């Protein structure tokens, strides 16, 4: 479907709208859930949460028709950063087949982190076959973004780079992989390959060479 | 007191039953409702359907015409089958208990009432991809190593996600960082796993990876060193 | 089936132009005519005029007195039978407040009587003369349309704004009557007691016969809307909790039976709850 | 104009609203008290008053 944005300090408090507004008495259900892991279910009736949920996530329970349904946050810290569902069953509507849009948190202020970066060359058994690979390993960098550069000796080279995609780690941080592949006479011949990371003002580079 | 784990064939050709399976761990299977969810890559979460604990089925009408949601009660095994599989029915396909909740706001007695479902406790997912692609397993070449050392392996040219990879058989835990995987213009993901350790580890402690890549059924492992 | 959401082609403020409608009707007001098409249930037969949302029908005391030169007879023996030689008589100018109550079946915030329970009619012998029940304890009924609803004004002529059932803000529910179950079975074991009197046999109580829907049910008028209620959990005769009975709306009615006059309610907004007393009865005897 | 919000009704065109004197009379048994103080501030005490039918 289609995804709200919604921007919170770290520490503040976020309130998530519900998508829908009900027509019956209600019965709200609350997921967390970020990309590529398991949703977790936040709170069940309409204020009602299980164990292992803490306090500081609120509902608004369902007293008085007219109410609308919000996700309360409290204390938002990095790890809050996710897609929020907002299951809304009520009388009137049918059967909540939909989970309905969804409403990704991004905890603002964070604090910056640098890459660290490390360069393997080209392995023994791989070069006996004819093909050679170097791989750069970006990681514990925020925000997500980094710009990957392969100088080969001074020239850069940018035909044979495959740059995988910033992504989040279990510290709230992002790492990305890069990968030079070249045939291994052009990885013998020349000096040293370089492999330059730059990250928000700054860059680094760790460079190897063929011995 | 109950987990889940789910189990699938990892690839399906298109216009093709998937099959996957859960197993409940902790309590009778034949004692509470089960639902299915899978997230594609864009779409939201989408619910698939759910069999409840008398084994009724009920099936998402954006599919209802092609899921079967079976159950093994002998075995706490739960079931789905999804015909006329396409490229967009890739996903990762989730199973979970759901929780009958009973919203009563008028009568009982007049059926001023409504059922809500809420699932609590999911499987950790089943990755499955859509490709008239073959299979194909990896080849890990080892990362030699040169205050701290870190070596690795390169886990090369591989299809279709995932791969399982881990240090001295689940001995080394600390320290490690497995990358997310890169898609070549071949057409076969490429992935690579690390380890930050002590500079004099390496007087002979054996440092040994683990692959698995179960869509070709193709486990290896390799050593690193100097 | 309950209610519907009907639409229908309205004429407007000028007399060529015509807008499309949209109203909610009670399924009891509406007929299905000969694909979902309906129709008012009493225009076949009838001629229907809406209330003048302005007037109410609350029931207030009315004290009836007779011209001068003549006089109003009153009796005060508490075992009067309706018929026949009273003693104690007294005159008054004018008779006590009498409240027009327009019920069925159940007699609602009427006189109480002082002793006993006076069963009254004309020849108890044959069964069509009707047994009117008096009562000294009065239960207590409870009646609520718990629907939210709204009135919303259509323009259907010059100066012609007839008011329709809007919206149903809130959630659906059903309307109905509630009952204490150890007061209303104690009280109608006390009219049990009393028929068996001038019946020496045992006597029985079923439900109404069947017909038109005004006789089956126990008709009345509550916050301003005509509830239609069924009375089977009332009377069915087995010598702590509360009884509760399904309850009906209409807003096409037609009180005073007349040969072809409908009326309309215009609808009350929000939420009608009326507590009233039942202080009698109006029972009728199987051959 | 007034089809908004009203009915009309057209004067039969025979009637008509020409001003003529009305006399105001009380029933037997009751009388009208007039005022002809030629200061009369409309309310409160005039003498000289008198009777009409
Ligand atoms: C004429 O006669 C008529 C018939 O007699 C009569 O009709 C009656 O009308 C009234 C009003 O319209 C109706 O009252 C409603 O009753 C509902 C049900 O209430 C009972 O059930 C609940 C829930 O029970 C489950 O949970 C408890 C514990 O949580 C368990 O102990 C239960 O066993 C049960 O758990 C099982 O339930 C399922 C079945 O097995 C399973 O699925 C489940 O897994 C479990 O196994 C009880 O909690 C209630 O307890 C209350 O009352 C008892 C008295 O017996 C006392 O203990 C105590 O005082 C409690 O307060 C009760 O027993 C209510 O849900 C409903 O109230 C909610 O809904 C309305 C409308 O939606 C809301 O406006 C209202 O505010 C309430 O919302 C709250 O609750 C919902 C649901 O939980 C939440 O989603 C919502 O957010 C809100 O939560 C907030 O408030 C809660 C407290 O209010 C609080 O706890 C939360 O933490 C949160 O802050 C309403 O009261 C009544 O049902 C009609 N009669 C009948 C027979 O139905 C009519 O009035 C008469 N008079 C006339 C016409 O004039
Ligand atoms: C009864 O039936 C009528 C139709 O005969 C319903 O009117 C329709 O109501 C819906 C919801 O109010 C309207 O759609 C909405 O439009 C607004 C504005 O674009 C938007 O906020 C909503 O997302 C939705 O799209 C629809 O336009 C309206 N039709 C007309 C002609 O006004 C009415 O809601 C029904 N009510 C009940 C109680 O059954
Ligand atoms: C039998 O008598 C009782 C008692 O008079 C009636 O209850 C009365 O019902 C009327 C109409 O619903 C109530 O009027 C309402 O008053 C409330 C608050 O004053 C107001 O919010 C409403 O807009 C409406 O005006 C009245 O209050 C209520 N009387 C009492 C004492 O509660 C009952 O309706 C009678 N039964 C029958 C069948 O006539
Ligand atoms: C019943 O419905 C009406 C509206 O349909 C609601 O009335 C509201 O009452 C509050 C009380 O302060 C006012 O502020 C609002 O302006 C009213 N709404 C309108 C549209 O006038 C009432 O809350 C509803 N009752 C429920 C839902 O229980
Ligand atoms: C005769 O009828 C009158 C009613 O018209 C009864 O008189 C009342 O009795 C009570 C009881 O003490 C007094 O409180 C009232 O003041 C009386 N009313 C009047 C107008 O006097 C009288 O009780 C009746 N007698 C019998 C034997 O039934
Ligand atoms: C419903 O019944 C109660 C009980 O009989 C009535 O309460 C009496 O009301 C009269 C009204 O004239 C008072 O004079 C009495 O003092 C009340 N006595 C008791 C014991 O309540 C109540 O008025 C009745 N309400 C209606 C609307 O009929
Ligand atoms: C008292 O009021 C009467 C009017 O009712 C006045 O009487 C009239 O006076 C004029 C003046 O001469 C006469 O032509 C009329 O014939 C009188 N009418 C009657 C009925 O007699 C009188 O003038 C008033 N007096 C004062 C002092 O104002
Ligand atoms: C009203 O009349 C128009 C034709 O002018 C038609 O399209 C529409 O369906 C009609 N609606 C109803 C409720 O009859
Ligand atoms: C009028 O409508 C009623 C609806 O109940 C129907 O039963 C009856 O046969 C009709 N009679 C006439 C004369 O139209
Ligand atoms: C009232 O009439 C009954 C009729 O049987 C009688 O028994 C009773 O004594 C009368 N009450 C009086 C006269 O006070
Ligand atoms: C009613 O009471 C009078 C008292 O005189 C009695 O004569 C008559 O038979 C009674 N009739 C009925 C039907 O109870
Ligand atoms: C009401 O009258 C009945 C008649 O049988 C009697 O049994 C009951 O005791 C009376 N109750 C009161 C409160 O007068
Ligand atoms: C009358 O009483 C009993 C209760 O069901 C039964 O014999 C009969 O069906 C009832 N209804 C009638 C006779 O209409
Ligand atoms: C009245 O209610 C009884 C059960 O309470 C039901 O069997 C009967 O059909 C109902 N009759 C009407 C006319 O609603
Ligand atoms: C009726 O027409 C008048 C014309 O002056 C206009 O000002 C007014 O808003 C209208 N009101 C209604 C209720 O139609
Ligand atoms: C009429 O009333 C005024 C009031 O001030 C008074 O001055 C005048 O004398 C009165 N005329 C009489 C009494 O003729």
């Amino acid at each position: 479907s289609y995804v709200r944005p919604l921007s919170v300090a770290l520490g503040e408090t976020a309130s998530i709208s519900c998508g829908r507004q009900a027509l019956g008495s209600r019965a709200v259900q609350w997921y967390q859930h970020r990309p590529g892991q398991a949703p977790i279910l936040l709170i069940y009736n309409n204020q009602d949460r299980p164990s292992g949920i803490p306090e500081r996530f609120s509902g608004t329970p369902d007293i008085n028709f007219g109410t609308r349904a919000t996700l309360t946050i409290s204390g938002v810290e990095a790890g809050d950063e996710a897609d929020y569902y907002c299951h809304m069953w009520d009388s009137r509507s049918g059967f909540s087949w939909s989970f309905g849009g969804a409403t990704r948190l991004t905890v603002l202020g964070q604090p910056k982190a640098a890459p660290s970066v490390t360069l393997f060359p080209p392995s023994s058994e791989e070069l006996q076959a004819n093909k050679a690979t170097l791989v750069c390993l970006i990681s514990d960098f925020y925000p997500g973004a980094v710009t990957v550069a392969w100088k080969a000796d001074s020239s850069p080279v940018k035909a044979g780079v495959e740059t995988t995609t910033p992504s989040k780690q279990s510290n709230n941080k992002y790492a990305a992989s890069s990968y030079l592949s070249l045939t291994p006479m052009q990885w013998k011949m020349h000096k040293s390959y370089s492999c330059q990371v730059t990250h928000e003002g700054s860059t680094v580079e760790k460079t190897v060479a063929p011995t | 007191q109950v987990q889940l784990q789910e189990s699938g064939p990892g690839l399906v050709k298109p216009s093709e039953t998937l099959s996957l399976t859960c197993t409940v761990s902790g309590g009778s299977i034949s004692n509470y409702y089960w639902s299915w969810i899978r997230q594609s890559p864009g779409k939201g979460l989408e619910w698939i359907g759910y069999i409840s604990d008398s084994e009724s089925t009920n099936y998402n009408p954006s599919l209802k015409s092609r899921v079967i949601i079976s159950v093994d009660t002998s075995k706490n095994q739960l079931s789905l089958k999804l015909n006329s599989v396409t490229a967009a029915d890739s996903a990762i396909y989730y199973c979970a208990r759901a929780q009958q909740g009973k919203r009563i706001y008028g009568m009982v007695s007049f059926g001023e009432f409504f059922y809500y479902y809420y699932m609590d406790v999911w499987g950790k997912g089943t990755t499955v991809t859509v490709s008239s692609a073959s299979t194909k397993g990896p080849s890990v070449f080892p990362l030699a190593p040169s205050g701290t050392a870190a070596l690795g392996c390169l886990v090369k040219d591989y299809f279709p996600e995932p791969v399982t990879v881990s240090w001295n058989s689940g001995a080394l835990t600390s320290g490690v960082h497995t990358f997310p995987a890169v898609l070549q213009s071949s057409g076969l993901y490429s992935l690579s796993s690390v380890v930050t350790v002590p500079s004099s580890s390496l007087g002979t402690q054996t440092y040994i990876c683990n692959v698995n890549h179960k869509p070709s059924n193709t486990k290896v492992d390799k050593k690193v060193e100097p | 089936e309950e209610i519907k959401n009907c639409s229908f082609n309205a004429t407007t403020e000028l007399r060529d132009k015509k807008r499309r409608e949209y109203a909610l009707f009670y399924r009891l007001d509406i007929v299905p005519l000969s694909n979902s098409e309906y129709r008012l249930i009493n225009c076949n037969t009838s001629v229907i005029t809406q209330i003048c949302p302005k007037v109410t029908f609350d029931p207030i005391p009315i004290h009836y007195c007779a011209p001068a030169g003549y006089a109003i007879l009153k009796c005060n023996n508490k075992t009067f039978n309706g018929t026949g030689p009273c003693n104690n008589v007294s005159t008054v100018q004018c008779t006590h407040g009498i409240k027009p109550v327009v019920s069925t079946q159940l007699l609602l915030n009427g006189s109480l009587a002082e002793e006993e329970i006076i069963i009254r009619s004309e020849n108890l012998t044959d069964n069509v003369k009707t047994i009117i029940v008096h009562l000294n304890e009065s239960v207590e009924i409870t009646c609520t349309r718990p629907n939210n609803m709204t009135r919303k004004s259509v323009r259907i002529g010059p100066g012609q704004t007839f008011y329709a059932l809007g919206d149903i803000i809130g959630d659906i529910r059903q309307p109905h009557c509630n009952i204490s179950e150890i007061k209303w079975e104690k009280t109608l074991q006390r009219v049990s007691e009393k028929l068996r009197e001038h019946f020496n046999k045992t006597i029985i109580f079923n439900q109404s016969s069947g017909g038109d829907l005004e006789i089956t049910t126990h008709s009345f008028n509550c916050g301003g809307e005509f509830f239609y209620c069924n009375t089977s959990d009332l009377f069915f005769n087995k010598t702590n909790s509360t009884i509760t009975l399904p309850c009906r709306i209409k807003q096409i009615i037609n009180m005073w039976q007349e040969v072809g006059r409908a009326m309309y309610a215009p609808p009350i907004a929000g939420n009608i709850t009326c507590k009233s007393n039942i202080t009698g009865l109006l029972l009728t005897r199987d051959g």
